[PDB]
């Protein structure tokens, strides 16, 4: 463990070690070379506990990568709901996009992750704001043949549509 | 690897 960086000990869920590195040094929000936090770190691994811990002990959710990745679009990209909820719960900004333009709705569709589809939706993510190439959330879901994600996008445009 | 995020399409369609 004297090895392991605080973003490899998170990501590992390794609770007792991450704990007393924070108590030796206020790394917390350290950044590795690459923009991540060990909360990033830790959303990409889907450690539900260690996001828990960090989010308690003041680690920022809104900080952004070198590419703006975020933890919410780390979390959804895996399907990983439980930490996406605890992520909307700090009230992040659903709809930013990064420099792959990849948005969290984006990669929740790619993965095929409908949960966490649903629950971007409900919290006010956008399906019809559109990459540079021009094709939306829906777009993207049709043309993976993801049926189950595209019904859940347009019966929340439809719901929309209806009131 | 740091984690990445997966290559989305350039184009769909």
């Amino acid at each position: 463990a004297n090895s392991l960086s605080v973003h490899q000990l998170a990501a590992q869920g390794e609770m007792l070690y991450l704990a007393t590195r924070i108590e030796q040094e206020n790394v917390i929000n350290h950044t590795d070379e690459e923009g991540f936090t060990p909360l990033m770190w830790a959303a990409a691994h889907g450690q539900i506990a260690v996001v828990e811990f960090l989010l308690q002990n003041g680690a920022d959710p809104q900080l952004l990568g070198k590419g703006r990745e975020s933890a919410l679009s780390l979390a959804c990209s895996k399907g990983y709901t439980d930490i996406v909820k605890m992520l909307l719960d700090c009230g992040v900004d659903v709809n930013e996009y990064d420099w792959n333009g990849g948005t969290p709705l984006l990669y929740a569709v790619h993965g095929n992750h409908v949960k966490c589809v649903k629950m971007l939706l409900e919290s006010g993510a956008d399906p019809t704001i559109e990459t540079d190439s021009g094709y939306n959330s829906m777009d993207l879901a049709v043309a993976l043949g993801y049926r189950s994600v595209q019904q859940v996008i347009e019966s929340h445009l439809l719901k929309l549509l209806q009131n | 690897h740091t984690p990445r995020l997966p290559t989305l399409p350039k184009r769909v369609p």
